[PDB]
């Protein structure tokens, strides 16, 4: 779930 | 009459011990932290005595789990009230975000962004110090669907979890596009699939107008020239908005931390509807607002003259040297024996050519040092920190103060990214920046 | 030598006692299923003494959690082995999930479908009776990311969940049709909000190929004509047949119960991944495939003379009376009041108007028992339920033996539904019927 | 199509085994109760393995606490659905009415009236049977403020309690009598004492208007003739009224439970207010309204072709049998040496010369059984209970079917209290009778 | 707290 | 998640 | 209860 991210 | 100090810094990803090492100027960015009224970061990691499952989070590059001494770490190295909203929190379930604030309580450290239910989750902490106190409220707008905490109704009791701060991207496309995308859904039988959806509820999801569309999980509005807009969840920022207010009735200096992987139009610049937030944040009274997420640095903007940092990057960047690593996580990486953990980071990165390693905006933070008086913003000092970009993996990730040569690069650095907002820094001579105020 | 009857049902969602209403064709149903070897079920509701959170579920239609006490109803009804695996076991989380096995076993109850890990989730569950013993097993194709079962690493624990059947939706369309959507990608500023992910990753996690592409969080391929097509997870698929000829050794019959709510081309038809799925496991020897869902029926087939039946619809449907609603749920119906449950469902439903009441279909259910004669099928009875459609919502959704005349219009939709794979029926005096065997 | 028989109950105030004694009589009234589909009684008694603390309840007589093993006798004798709201729920705490709830619900007793907060002590319980279902709503009118139940907030757990059903009472006066009580205020220097609530509040609290006044605790109202009225609790009414429109749509049928001592003009007669409320709840749709409280019997009332027994006295009363008498409870006996419980109670009655035991009227009881079909009452049978007046204290307060003579003169007494109301009653030749119904 | 009730 | 789910 | 007391 985040579309258009690491850590 | 009323003087207070507030140190920020951004993500802090500890998983080993002895986070201050001996080098001078890590001895001297603990005694900057320490000197500080307030010292506020990100709690990037879930503290573990073992409570909880771990959750797959591939999204968010795998579990970020550690012993809970590193909270002594963060304690003694200065830091005083810590953010937990963030998409990581989450990474042992329900159970083991119960276990952080268990956790945190015990040794006695405020937090916020965390909580049993979504009102604990929402509510500031209050930091109390003899010179005056500082409320601390924390969101995330990265998240994993349903990680979001929940309030109780009259029969059920609430989910423990995150303070989310949730948005929507709408897709804009001209009208030859959306027909070809409502072509697309008619002929390859995707619209049949929703027939039963259509009795059911009496209409078509996905008809939203004649000139909207949900398809695909996504929303698409007819416009003149294609774009991409993105607005925050109207609830969350007029309940986040509700508690900034409230705290600010109780408190001498509001901050607000806010958790934002989502990039803007360029990967330096943030959402538009983070800087929507920021801007709200600040007119309902908060003193600033520190954002993390990206692991490098955003720029600075001055708002009704409180400071927005949309992002600090890392304070602490030991991803790599985790010893808990998931079975989930593992499968990501072919391997034809069983893995250890380092083995299996050093074939996640390609031993090294991809990933964080190779670039040094990972590398590069910044520890802000704001002064307040009754509550107007007289002094913000920038202090560039190092997190040792191309050392040995066991040794990058713990932070100094940067010396003169790299702490004026990342001071360039941030002014660049603090430009398009009109922000000026004055530079000192060891490489240390302020903020040009109009105070 | 060795005779075995076995009695397949749809989905429980029991949430009332008095289960066996005093009427005489529902006692008939309890005599039927307590003069079985083994009757099978899908508990499609958490029974719960208090242990757990509730997630969000909008997508399932909300909570479906329910007192302990339930349980007595199940088993005194005639029920003896469940299936586990659907999209509402995991309504109270992890710690639901923990307490359903405790709640189970403590009642001696047989279970598949979820456990503390993965393996356990997908492990068959042995019941033993004097005259042999039968496998289940329980997997579901529907239900939130992340609530599947983990398995344990090295160094972190499993994850309590259900048993996954994972799939893959892909959408053909034609070159240009391609071409837009690459075209809108790029001209919203979609593709430049990857610039990070490139970098990072070292290419565009869009492009897996030419002809092949990742958009809006679905897969797009370029085909000479537009089209849909779904495709079982390979690693959920060897895994479950894996386990399927393992209790093929351990077991005299071995029944594959799968949750699946994804329709095919039409609401009544079932997706083509699980019409593979349900070929395969007859393949590695189960001895029947019992799915549910839909809330409707679907078809029967027969496939190397071993029956699937894609889905009993309901075997239990009180959602309506549900006395265990969560806040989020709550919040989806507007009201200048707070809301008691069965007013929420009112509104939620239009007063009766949308959702399941109206439509007859979600209202008749079927109980197939059948006959084994050492592994060989020699009879496959068609016993047709009556859920009480029309009746007001305290009566409606508990399990009668429908009256000849409506018996014989379910017969009839059976048979209709049946049709395309070749299924024929004999239909008795009372409405009853049975699938026409080769045997 | 659907028929179901409720039996109703008094206060069950039972202390000692052996509930149901050998006497035919006695066995004839417990197969009366088993040969129902719902028998309600007010469980007036806490029932206890040890938890809690005693609370000061002079008012209501002393506390009221017995071995949990009572609960067997309740369910022996016939009685299936408990109501709990009443003077004697709490006698001990918050942590008894916990305890009691956990003794029910181990035994697997429905109940309604207390709950960890305010909803679920509001809520009705839900009585299933293969017939059909009950829902029962309990309320209490008596109880010493503070005892009601809470909701939670968003910062504090609720209460533990009672639902309460709260009251106001208004004194009319004659403005010359109202004159003189300001004048008493005045002259007394009772109105000096609030100086300090004027100026914090910024008004006299005591000044409701010129022609209304809260003195003493009491609320005066002037009128041209003196007078006495009271009023329910618009908030209490509200919600017991909301629920009991809630448990129609989910159950056949709706009993609402209410316990008042509170007498109207005559000690025979309900209060106003008791009158309104039974009223209301009829209206919301319940099927009966079966009160207790007094402990002597009071009318019956038809109101839209459902019966009102505004007090069925009691069906147990061993009071002065129980085992378990508090410090506070002692100290209201002047002793000259440390009592036993039993010489208490016979110091505090004067040896037998007060209170319950010489009037008769404490010691008849009637246990309606109300015969219901669709919901409406096709039946309302009269069964007069005698409970041993005049007998040794260990014997008497048991329950039995009177005899012919006894009988007859307790159906005497039942219509002539329901006479105001326009109920008549038939009666057969054993003493029982049956209400004169419309239908 | 009764105002104008035993047991 | 249900792409093209109730009860 | 306090007859003719706030904190
Ligand atoms: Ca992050
Ligand atoms: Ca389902
Ligand atoms: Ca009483
Ligand atoms: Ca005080």
């Amino acid at each position: 779930g985040c579309g258009y991210c690491f850590g | 009459m009323t003087r207070l100090t507030v140190a920020l810094s951004g993500d802090c990803m500890v998983t080993r011990g002895g986070l201050i090492t001996s080098d001078p100027a890590a001895e001297r960015l603990r005694d900057l932290l320490r000197g500080t009224d307030f010292a506020v970061t990100n709690l990037e990691v879930v503290p573990s005595d073992g409570r909880g499952h771990p959750v797959h989070n591939a999204v968010g590059g795998g579990c970020l789990i550690a012993d809970s001494a590193v909270l002594d770490e963060v304690t003694a190295a200065g830091f005083s009230v810590l953010g937990c909203a963030n998409n990581h929190a989450m990474d042992l379930g329900t159970e083991g975000v119960l276990g952080t604030m268990d956790l945190l309580r015990a040794r006695g450290i405020p937090y916020a962004g965390i909580g049993a239910d979504l009102t604990g989750a929402r509510r500031p902490v209050y930091a109390d110090r003899p010179g005056g106190s500082l409320a601390l409220l924390s969101c995330t707008a990265t998240f994993l669907p349903g990680q979001e905490a929940a309030d109780p109704s009259p029969e059920l009791p609430g989910r423990p979890g995150l303070n989310p701060l949730r948005h929507t991207a709408t897709m804009q496309v001209t009208a030859d596009q959306m027909d070809v995308l409502r072509t697309i859904d008619a002929e390859t039988g995707l619209r049949a699939r929703r027939a039963e959806a259509r009795a059911l509820l009496g209409v078509d999801p996905a008809l939203l107008g004649p000139d909207r569309l949900a398809l695909f999980g996504t929303r698409f509005r007819t416009a003149d020239a294609p774009g991409f807009t993105t607005e925050c969840d109207p609830r969350d920022l007029d309940e986040i908005a509700r508690w900034v207010g409230e705290a600010r009735l109780r408190a001498d200096l509001v901050v607000v931390s806010v958790h934002s992987h989502e990039p803007g139009p360029t990967p330096e610049t943030p959402g538009e509807f983070l800087r929507v937030f920021a801007h709200r944040m600040i007119d309902e009274g908060a003193h600033a607002v520190v954002g993390h997420g990206p692991h490098f640095l955003r720029g600075v903007e001055l708002y009704r003259n409180k400071p927005i940092f949309y992002s600090l990057g890392n304070i602490v960047s030991q991803i790599e040297l985790t010893d808990r690593v998931s079975a989930e996580d593992y499968a990501k990486v072919t391997a034809e024996r069983p893995l250890t953990p380092g083995r299996y980071y050093d074939r996640l990165s390609g031993h090294g050519t991809r990933l964080f390693a190779p670039h040094r905006r990972y590398w590069q933070s910044l520890v802000p040092v704001l002064t307040f008086e009754d509550g107007t913003l007289t002094a913000a000092r920038l202090h560039p920190v190092d997190l040792g970009f191309g050392r040995p993996v066991h040794r990058r990730g713990r932070p100094r103060l940067a010396d003169r040569a790299e702490a004026e690069k990342t001071l360039t650095d941030v002014a660049q990214l603090s430009q398009p907002y009109g922000t000026a820094i004055e530079v000192m001579d060891d490489g240390t920046g302020e903020l040009a105020l109009d105070v």
